[PDB]
RNA sequence: AUCAGCUUGUUGGUGGGGUGAUGGCCUACCAAGGCGACGACGGGUAGCCGGCCUGAGAGGGUGACCGGCCACACUGGGAC
RNA sequence: GUGAGGGAUGACGGCCUUCGGGUUGUAAACCUCUUUCAGCACAGACGAAGCGCAAGUGACGGUAUGUGCAGAAGAAGGACCGGCCAACUACGUGCCAGCAGCCGCGGUAAUACGUAGGGUCCGAGCGUUGUCCGGAAUUACUGGGCGUAAAGAGCUCGUAGGUGGUUUGUCGCGUUGUUCGUGAAAACUCACAGCUUAACUGUGGGCGUGCGGGCGAUACGGGCAGACUAGAGUACUGCAG
RNA sequence: AGUAACUGACGCUGAGGAGCGAAAGCGUGGGGAGCGAACAGGAUUAGAUACCCUGGUAGUCCACGCCGUAAACGGUGGGUA
RNA sequence: UCGAAGGUGGGAUCGGCGAUUGGGACGAAGUCGUAACAAGGUAGCCGUACCGGAAGGUGCGGCUGGAUC
């Protein structure tokens, strides 16, 4: 535009969606697993996918996705959720983290351990 | 004793009754080294006929970069298809600071200390098209000075004809060490 | 810390002999594994990986420390590649190994960090230490009785030291006039390909 | 341009009247 | 209306100069005399000269080529023109085609190439780049 | 501005009062002024800076440590 | 810092195999070496041209640090290996279990899932999440656009505002030059110096991109006072709808 | 357009604002031939809330006011060289 | 006299819930039709009005971003 346009009204840059608006600022937030159950993934994956609605300190209901191999959650279990998005289910935004609070490490693990929360075995 | 870069091998498809016909093309930069460049476009049905067509291609058309010892003359600015592209002299011992098509035409014309930055449109072709017309836009002080018709003292700066004169003495002194 | 596995092994994989006396690298020029031996898509950035991996492991400097002189080398008014090369020449190991007292660069580290060696008379025991114009390197008067310090002392006949060193008496005193230049550096490998990968 | 955009602009002009016209006299006693 | 007479004329120099053409009349100023005198100084314009019309005076600059018909000046652009204008201090002058062109600067002491204003150490306003 | 009108010690003057000191800071009287589409009057948010992070630069984010200024001391008011 | 030298056309064992053989790999076992730091002993600070008119005065501290003692003796893990991007084979599962930043991999040959050998990148760290900037010329002052991709109001008149043809004199507001004051210290940059190097610290310049005071210039922009007719409007005579 | 006697820069654009603005539609009062949303039949069709056929009210028309929209398009703002 | 806290009164403003109710987005497999794209079998679309289970139909004015002449 002419410079006195932009002397009168200048430049307004985009706005920022804010993303994983549940965590409040925080890198992890801590629930308790209302529901867990499984639900099957778009057209062309199949699979059951472990999720869990789960109720975090920000008194926001949300759905974190469970990984690895298997898992011992059920309704009333301290979770810590983190961010993280899998574009398989469009609505979960958070995962579970395997190895804080209630939630164990997988089981007969033994490569990228870290991620999955099992101890270095002696 | 060239230099060959190959930036882009796309396989393109016609459509027929029968179903599709398939051939590929390369985009092929050849040059010395020492600032001569050529931008061949080869079509063939395999890639190495299309490379060997886009070798022979550019070497029909080679032209002249204006380089002072190691950099181009001057900041310069490209149009070309959709492509725009800037070229900026640097100080010795910079580098090459460019993307993949300008790189590989800039390595090729042996300069060795430049900014280029490429602004739209990232196709390789047109990319390489607006390098190469930057390139042909840039001018050298003798001819300059002999259009606007005064000594060339009174047309360049002072440090350009300095980094000139030390560059034919390294010259100089590069022809005597080899000569023995 | 510093590199603890066999030095073969890397040497073997690079392709290129760091010692330069090894026996078990020549025979086999081709890197190890499994597919060691399969052919390798030809990419630069591959290049001077391996070029950055053999400058930095020849010495035994890590990849905090070395890149840490790339910027130190940069930010001078010479040239980044000249001024890293001098950067890298000028600790106590180099020298040491290039004085012709050590035959293992992880040998002269291992000698020069245990306190046998004195620079401008006050007890250095540092690998990382870079001398500078004009200085002089003694050896504590105790151990010239060691083993290995006599056995280095009395082969004086290896492949002569640079200019710029001189190992002058008996005594072993080591005097170092001038910073070496590239010439005078005379080491192996290319060195624009580093600046190169430094600098995207 | 193309008249699959305009297509778009329609249907949905068309669905916001129908709608209007359906809901007439409840707007009316709401909105006085 | 004509809001930009030195931006007209160089507009003119420049259409006249891509189709080859010899000659171009324009209305009299001062300032166009004065950018004119600068542009024949440097090699840039064959002559120039004025010539009394019906109601002022006019100025007609004779352009320049080559052997071979290669163009004299290979561009024209004014820099600070009515609306936005463009003020330069005596340590910040600029440089066209890294100094192989000619920045025409007005300074209180008169109408300078930005050589003579760095040597002179004086500032003022970028009228134009002619390269 | 999906907040266009706001102000009556409010704008000026005079005689007094008060203060360390100028002053509607206060009081009695007189004149009807003063601010605003260069955003008055409303709503939301926030301690400010030297600096810090990023960036070729312009710019964007920020005010942790260290240093300077301000404001506060369970909430509100007051004075010695 | 968890070790250094030499060590076979290069022990096993694991894993592949085209059943020949190859990788781990000089790696291991082996004979010498030195002890960094911790370990056990001995001595033991500077900070104090201090304080005190009484002979004393260090919290850190018996600490940093030196001189000895036998010995390699006490010291390595984390990610990744479709392509972007450094690095492959076997086995089990078969649209199940599962992976995933993008495109996307799994339905009996998966280098992509999981486990083994191998490899690559880092290493007292390695990965994950959150936040900000960059790449993004993707709010474009530097540095973008509006026929058909998003983008010219349905069309005019006009208020505030923005902009303005040729020329004479004056002001010195914008502009520009010089000089002076200020712009705390720390921070940044350059140089030097100090602690065995480093991180760290000190010293001396620069930076502190602005503001104000005095003095100079008057081309351009602007104000004030004039001039001109080429823009604009009017006057006279004809024209078409 | 011609003459150029006259004024002597009085020009350009224009945020908000105001005016004008096809057709359909609304209010009051007239008018009503033809045409014709809606509404009736007939036909086609698996069904035809349509296309085709026969009728046909509002409207189209006039006076005075409202609404203020169109593929209101050259999908192209105005002034100047 | 001024004066915090408190009492009474009518408004302003910003939010949560709400029986019932409207539209929007996405879903491995459902029912009804055939509206647009070739003159899509009645050219399509724009503003407006009426009508119909639904896409949709028709009247008035406009556009070519409509095929053949």
């Amino acid at each position: 535009p002419t410079i006195q346009q932009l002397v009168r009204k200048g430049r307004r840059d985009k706005i920022a969606k804010v993303k994983t608006a549940a965590l409040k600022g925080s890198p992890q937030r801590r629930g308790v697993c209302t529901r867990v159950y499984t639900t099957t993934p778009k057209k062309p994956n199949s699979a059951l996918r472990k999720v869990a609605r789960v109720k975090l300190t920000s008194q926001v209901e949300v759905t974190a996705y469970i990984p690895g191999e298997g898992h011992n959650l059920q309704e009333h279990s301290m979770v810590l959720v983190r961010g993280g998005r899998v574009k398989d289910l469009p609505g979960v935004r958070y995962k579970i983290i395997r190895g804080s609070l209630d939630t164990q490490g997988v089981k007969n693990r033994k490569q990228a351990r870290s991620r999955y929360g099992a101890k270095k075995e002696k | 004793n060239y230099i060959e870069r190959v930036v882009s091998i796309n396989r393109v498809s016609k459509v027929v009754k029968g179903g599709r016909r398939f051939s590929f093309t390369a985009l092929v930069i050849v040059g010395d080294g020492k600032g001569m460049v050529g931008v061949g476009y080869g079509k063939a049905k395999e890639v190495p006929a299309a490379i060997a067509k886009g070798v022979e291609e550019a070497r029909k058309n080679f032209f002249r970069v204006p380089l002072i010892g190691s950099t181009i003359t001057h900041p310069v600015q490209g149009e070309a298809a959709a492509g725009v592209v800037m070229l900026r002299p640097a100080s010795p011992g910079t580098g090459v600071i460019a993307g993949g098509a300008a790189r590989a035409v800039l390595e090729c014309a042996g300069v060795h200390d430049i900014l280029a930055k490429s602004l739209g449109s990232d196709n390789a072709i047109n990319v390489v098209h607006a390098t190469v017309a930057a390139l042909k836009l840039l001018q050298r002080p003798e001819e300059v000075a002999a259009r606007r018709g005064l000594p060339i003292e009174d047309v360049a700066p002072a440090g350009m004809l300095k980094a000139r004169r030390e560059s034919e003495a390294l010259a100089a002194a590069a022809a005597r060490e080899g000569s023995a | 810390a510093r590199y603890t596995g066999p030095a073969t092994r890397k040497s073997r994989r690079l392709g290129v002999d760091l010692v330069g006396g090894d026996q078990s690298f020549e025979k086999r020029p081709y890197p190890p594994g499994q597919h060691g031996r399969a052919r390798i898509k030809e990419s630069e950035y591959r290049q001077q990986l391996q070029e950055k991996q053999k400058a930095r492991f020849s010495y035994g400097v890590m990849e905090k420390q070395f890149r840490r002189y790339y910027e130190e080398a940069n930010r001078q008014p010479g040239k980044t590649g000249d001024n890293l090369l001098r950067i890298l020449e000028s600790r106590l190991d180099n020298v040491v190994y290039r004085a012709g007292l050590a035959r293992t660069r992880r040998m002269a580290r291992q000698l020069v960090s245990h306190g046998h060696f004195l620079v401008n008379g006050v007890k250095v025991d540092i690998p990382s230490y870079r001398v500078s114009q004009y200085d002089i390197i003694d050896v504590k008067e105790k151990s010239l009785n060691t083993l290995p310090f006599q056995i280095a002392r009395e082969t004086a006949g290896e492949r002569p030291i640079p200019s710029w060193l001189q190992v002058v008496g008996e005594r072993q005193r080591i005097l170092v006039h001038q910073l070496p230049e590239r010439a005078q550096i005379d080491v192996p490998l290319t060195e624009q390909l580093i600046v190169e990968l430094y600098s995207k | 341009g193309s008249v699959i955009k305009k297509r778009r602009k329609r249907m949905s002009k068309k669905k916001h009247r129908k709608l209007l016209r359906r809901t007439r006299v409840q707007r009316r006693k709401l909105g006085k | 209306t004509m809001t930009d007479p030195i931006a007209d004329f160089l507009t003119r120099l420049r259409n006249a100069n891509s189709a080859y053409h010899d000659e171009v009349t324009l209305p009299h100023s001062k300032l166009k005399a004065n950018i004119a005198e600068i542009l024949k100084r440097e090699g840039y314009i064959s002559d120039y000269r004025t010539e009394d019309a019906r109601v002022g005076k006019s100025l007609v600059v004779q352009l320049k080529y080559g052997p071979s018909r290669e163009r004299s000046i290979a561009g024209l652009r004014r820099v600070s023109k009515p609306g936005l204008r463009v003020y330069a201090k005596s340590t910040n002058l600029p440089r066209v085609l890294g100094g192989l062109g000619v920045a025409i600067i007005s300074t209180s002491s008169g109408l300078l190439t930005d050589r003579q204003a760095a040597r002179q150490g004086v500032g003022g306003e970028v009228l134009a780049y002619v390269w």
